[PDB]
């Protein structure tokens, strides 16, 4: 609901459809079919959430439009928030500023997640009135300050350093301000609501809020959800959050790397960091170069290795980088170390339940014989065609004002809008109405 | 809510005749009344800011 | 005066409320499958509930794709955003192609915010620090937040104003007696100049002497104003700029444009959220044109397959000339309009369609209507032939040297002498080869 | 608790100096391999020869890498080991020759060793030694500082020169401060107040050091070991806080340039001048290339040239190739597509495949590491499966069929449960299979 409501390709689908012995249901959680490619997501998903043991790799095998990303993106919708999810696609990491195994390492890094945690002793209270002597007998004569809260209260000496501190960041009490036990920093938060009324107009520095409520000092622990990656450029850099921000990582030296490796472990031993298991998805990657295989291959034995997802439509045909074929179109060493999973076109039953469900997504409300022959398009046609007619009809149907779509309505959706096979035939038997390849084109039309 | 008590208490006191300018002009306390509207309208809506 | 380039003789699709196009209207004639089809966009994307959608428009050259895309983007309307954009203008240097499409696809949605603020005027007569009468012992009362009264001939409040206000203020080196303008929030401070009582003080004065603008002390305005989402992606990347020292150099760190990180986006995403919960601001989609696709890289079709994937991604047209033509950045990757069916896999097509001698009649007199140039029924029919035969664009391009020849001739009207003249004083592309067929050193 | 297909290999699993056990530190079979691999961690270990390189060569499934860790794991934290790859060799920021030097001087390393005598404790008491100076004056003269000290079981009280002033006033700590001093250098260093005046003061910014453990004077040693690259980088970058050179370093794109040969001759040099003193001692490293198939000629003739250096340490160099077509020349076919010229420089040695009972001692041990059991029958098909399909294909099998045991609520597997195992995920021949017969682009 943070994100945006705006519908995307796959807006009915929120999740896995399996249930607890990871059975699919044929029509559950917003996707239908692919009981075997369900069931095979389900245990790559539960592995994830065991994460006892790292460096594997997986990859689905399926035409166009069969539900590779559907598959993908509802198994991370099913891992949910908190554990890194990061989607790549195989053509961006090709950087003109980063080298390719660098930004695979990025992208290696960014999968992986730790959590850390931290615990902070603060004095919060505000403050009554502060009275030194500097004029009676100055230099520091460690004045009397108190500090109240709403249910408690007390008065705190000043030592010579203090005062030094107090010197800085000036209170004329009346404001609230916390000071840390250990490294005695106060911070002033703001003033009380009393102040609200000294002038009309006041600056951005200026804040009533309330009184620190309960005890003095408290303790709280705050724990943190950093990934790898970034702790790797805020310590590459003297300021490395804006290197996150803007992406200029610099290309970080892999001398650091050994380094926050073992830092990481230290906190594990210590228990201040814990890690979590990570998922790297990349969709279509048959297109990829044949360093960026033999840095995956590489990098797959390491510990800190998450699972790879990958997704692929093309058959034996040539790899990027090559001259010579293979299978996928993906070297055999990657596939040596992975598991493949096949995916199948749906049938009529299967395709109209799409269309049914992505129609209650798009809230657009159909006939049973508009849904019949938009089933018996999608069959004809592909399945992401039958959707965008549907989703023109509506517009139609909307200017014909007559709430449900109608038959005639999708017959004149279709009829205004060419499909790929009208489109191509038109082509083809108008090649001289269309720019050829070689540059040749009919400009003039009588004969 | 300290201030509108004021405020409605003084708009159905002398409301209708202090905001109207014709009897401020020439009224010893109404305009009193009219200057003290005014006045706890400009507090109300500066704090509201 | 009066500059036309090609266009500005369309006002939209000006479709009728049924949505059928009619014969002649608003720069078009005939043509009712693609304005149909194009007003049907146009209820797609007037629906505010989807999006990822796209469409790419079909045919040969001199059919009106451009003169569909303006008509499209004038009845959009200013308000709605639309980002133009070449196919030769996605190769960069800086960044790879990737960070400028998805700078192209949030510059395509806008978003209008309202916001609201104080306006301050008046002259200047105090400069004064809190004075602070007790010292409470920890000061050596004094302070900088110079105390000013706010001297307006209407109003007048002593206010204490943050060091980088003031700082501002010792800026314009503000001395007694001239009016300022500051802010509540920001505290800007500009000032008109002295005022026109110190103006007999000196003979003569760089400074401008101004009187005081009428209105109160404390004035109160608010603004809806409408940017586009991108502007706030790299103001929030990086910071636009300020007055002070620190500000100028942290501008002077980094000015250059590199890659936008999603987590910024998707927390400026749940803040606009917070704020159409609260009303403040509320959305608007965006269109995005592309220009001459078929040269587009390999690479660029497979990311924009995944692209439309995303919820954020806004309808897209797009425009394509061409056949059987292998897609650029392949080699034997061959298909219509040298484009992966992968990516056509999900969009629609929409085809052009040519025209007839009257369709040419009525284009060439609508021309000559828009650069109010007259022609005689003759001339008008030699043209209209010529242009059947040649080309359309042959013909628009010589409608105006017919027109010179009638001037420097002192006549208002393009006769058959004045399109032949032209025509013995430009050839055509089917005369260029014939000529340079026939030719000695490449003639 | 976590491993990637690894960590199974314990060293080379050898013995005194003889034969390797054929089932030793996670290994089985390639006895005259492991053999001759436990010869090459000896002579790196002798650390006498210089720029010496070896590369093994095999086909795919024959565990070349996990040798390779079994190396790194047998040389010991101690000994410097960087792995590399021919992919990373080709970098857009610098040229691919600074990155192979660069990943050359990151093998070797230097260790140096430290002593000092510490001085430290909670100082009790502050007086100085006044004395006659030798020249009449009117004034005061000191000659001794007498400094009482107080430690964990212990107190000491120790004369200092008057030069200790200096220092003193370097330091600003008066009395009931733990302080730190060293016996002949000199110079103080103040860490923090006595513990026990924490409540003296309510409210305080200062953490109070606790009085020191052990006795007031002590001698440690101190030991730090860094690589020659990273001596290369702190000599090259620069450092400072205020300097116009210090935040140019900042406001711009810290770039990696080649480093010029006379740094890197005066570091060796300074080298020379902290190892012949002792301070210092050098100890050979190792760069392991795997997949250097993927290296260009460009890198084969650097290498060429630089493997006869003599701060050239041993480079191992791992590759499943064969008669193949070398990268930069289509004509030239060499072996391993390695140029000849390298491998007439460098030795060879050749690996094989792994044996039905050895492939079931693989399964078993993987299977173990899981701590995840296999009975008697699923282990037996799993071995047949995976001696006909691929090594790999049964390695990777194990978590589907412990997660799918886990779900039947069993422990271990069963006959239907690896079966099921079998049927949801296809290997690499099957997916080649089925590529062929599908034409749906599939
Ligand atoms: N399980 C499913 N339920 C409903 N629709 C699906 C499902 N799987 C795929 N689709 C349809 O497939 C289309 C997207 O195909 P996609 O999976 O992106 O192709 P590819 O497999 O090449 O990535 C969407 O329009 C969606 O409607
Ligand atoms: N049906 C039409 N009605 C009116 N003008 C048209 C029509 N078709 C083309 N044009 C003219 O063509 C010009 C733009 O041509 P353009 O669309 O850029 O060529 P292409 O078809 O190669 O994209 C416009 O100035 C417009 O006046
Ligand atoms: N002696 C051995 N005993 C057990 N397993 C081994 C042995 N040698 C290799 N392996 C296996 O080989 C794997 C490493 O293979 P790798 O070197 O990456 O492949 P290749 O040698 O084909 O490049 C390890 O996961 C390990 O399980
Ligand atoms: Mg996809
Ligand atoms: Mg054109
Ligand atoms: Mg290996």
């Amino acid at each position: 609901l943070k994100s945006l409501s705006l519908i995307a390709a796959h807006s009915h689908i929120t999740g896995l459809g399996l249930d607890e012995n990871l059975q699919p249901r044929p029509t559950s959680e917003g996707m239908v079919g692919q009981l075997q490619a369900r069931r095979a997501a389900g245990v790559i998903l539960k592995m994830v959430q065991n994460g006892t043991i790292a460096g594997r790799a997986v990859l689905v095998a399926g035409p166009p439009s069969t539900g590779k990303t559907a598959l993908a993106m509802g198994v991370s919708q099913s891992l949910g928030k908190d554990v890194p999810f990061t989607a790549i696609a195989g053509s961006e990491i090709f950087s003109l500023e980063l080298s390719k195994t660098e930004a695979l390492t990025q992208a290696f890094r960014k999968s992986i997640g730790i959590k850390i945690k931290e615990e902070t002793e603060l004095i919060e209270g505000e403050v009554v009135e502060i009275q030194i002597d500097r004029s009676i007998t100055g230099g520091h004569k460690q004045g009397k300050l108190t500090i109240k809260t709403t249910d408690m209260e007390t008065i705190y000496e000043l030592g010579n350093k203090m005062i030094d501190g107090l010197t800085k960041e000036k209170v004329l009490a009346g404001d609230v301000i916390s000071i840390d036990k250990a490294s005695g920093k106060i911070t002033k938060l703001g003033r009380s609501f009393a102040r609200s009324r000294d002038y009309d107009a006041m600056g951005a520095d200026t804040r009533f809020v309330q009184c620190p409520e309960g005890e003095l000092q408290k303790r709280k622990t705050v724990v943190h959800t950093v990934s790898l990656h970034e702790i790797d450029v805020i310590n590459s850099r003297t300021q490395g959050f804006l290197a996150l921000f803007t992406g200029d990582t610099g290309e970080i030296r892999s001398e650091v790397r050994d380094q926050i490796n073992t830092k990481v472990a230290e906190w594990k031993e210590e228990g201040k960091a814990e890690i979590v298991p990570g998922v790297l998805f990349i969709d279509e990657v048959h297109m990829l170069d044949i360093e960026c295989f033999s840095f995956i291959n590489r990098a797959l034995e390491d510990e800190f290795a998450p699972i790879v997802m990958m997704a692929t439509n093309r058959g034996v045909s040539k790899t990027r980088g090559t001259n010579y074929k293979s299978p996928h179109g993906l070297p055999l060493d990657l596939l040596d170390r992975s598991i493949i999973i096949t995916t199948k076109s749906y049938n009529e039953q299967e395709i109209k339940t799409i269309l049914s469900i992505r129609a209650q997504e798009e809230e657009v409300e159909l006939s049973s014989d508009a849904l019949d022959l938009l089933t018996k398009t999608g069959v004809e046609t592909s399945l992401r065609y039958s959707s965008n007619l549907i989703s023109v009809a509506q517009q139609i149907a909307m200017k014909r004002k007559n709430n449900t779509v109608e038959v005639e309505d999708v017959k004149r959706a279709y009829l205004l809008f060419l499909d790929s096979a009208r489109s191509v035939k038109y082509v083809q038997e108008n090649e001289s109405q269309y720019i050829d390849d070689q540059g040749n084109v009919q400009i003039s039309i009588a004969k | 809510n300290k201030l509108r008590e004021t405020n409605k208490q003084l708009q159905e006191e002398f409301g209708e005749a202090s905001f109207l300018n014709f009897q401020d002009a020439n009224q010893y306390f109404k305009y009193s009344n009219k200057q003290k509207l005014e006045g706890t309208v400009d507090m109300l809506n500066f704090l509201k800011m | 005066v009066t500059r036309t380039a090609a266009h500005t003789h369309i006002k939209g699709l000006g479709l009728d409320e049924s949505g059928v196009a009619k014969r002649v209207e608003g720069g078009f004639v005939g043509q009712i499958e693609a304005r149909e089809a194009c007003g049907v966009i146009v209820d797609l994307i007037k629906a505010k509930k989807m999006s990822g959608r796209a469409i790419l428009l079909a045919g040969g050259p001199s059919t009106g794709k451009t003169a569909l895309a303006l008509a499209i983007s004038q009845e959009l309307g200013p308000k709605v955003p639309f980002c133009p954009l070449v196919g030769s203008e996605l190769y960069s240097v800086e960044v790879k192609k990737t960070e400028t499409l998805m700078e192209n696809f949030r510059r395509a949605i806008g978003l209008r915010i309202k916001e609201t603020k104080e306006v301050y005027e008046g002259e200047v007569t105090e400069l004064t620090p809190e004075d602070a009468e007790n010292p409470l012992g920890g000061y050596g009362k004094t302070i900088s937040h110079v105390i000013v009264g706010l001297k307006s001939a209407k109003g007048t409040k002593t206010l204490r104003l943050d060091p980088t206000i003031y700082e501002s203020i010792q800026r314009e080196k503000v001395s007694i007696g001239d009016v300022i303008y500051i802010e509540a929030n920001t505290g800007a401070v500009k000032r008109v100049g002295r005022s026109d009582a110190y103006a007999t003080e000196f003979d003569l004065e760089t400074e401008e002497y101004v009187p005081l603008p009428k209105g109160e002390v404390h004035k109160k305005k608010e603004i809806v104003q409408d940017v586009t989402l991108h502007d706030l992606d790299v103001a929030n990347a990086r910071p636009q700029g300020g007055q002070d020292v620190i500000s100028m150099m942290g501008q002077l760190l980094k000015p250059k444009k590199t890659e936008i990180t999603e987590k910024l986006r998707q927390e400026v995403n749940k803040v606009v959220a917070k704020y159409i919960d609260q009303g403040v601001a509320e959305l608007i989609p965006g269109v995005l044109f592309i220009d001459e696709v078929n040269m587009l890289d390999i690479e660029i079709f497979t990311y924009l397959n995944k692209a439309l994937e995303s919820n954020i991604a806004p309808v897209v047209v797009l425009a394509s000339n061409r056949g059987m033509t292998t897609v650029r950045g392949t080699e034997d990757v061959i298909s219509p309009h040298g484009v992966p069916p992968d990516l056509i896999d999900r969009l629609l097509i929409v085809r052009t369609l040519p025209y007839d001698k009257d369709e040419i009649r009525t284009i060439i007199e609508r021309r000559a209507t828009v650069e109010r140039l007259q022609v005689e029924s003759s001339a008008l029919d030699l043209l209209a032939t010529m242009g059947t035969e040649t080309s359309l664009r042959y013909a628009l391009q010589l409608l105006a040297p017919c027109g010179i020849l009638a001037q420097t001739s002192n006549r208002k009207e393009i006769v058959v002498n004045d399109v032949n003249e032209a025509k013995l004083l430009f050839l055509d592309a089917k005369r260029s080869t014939k000529i340079l067929e026939t030719s000695a050193n490449y003639l």
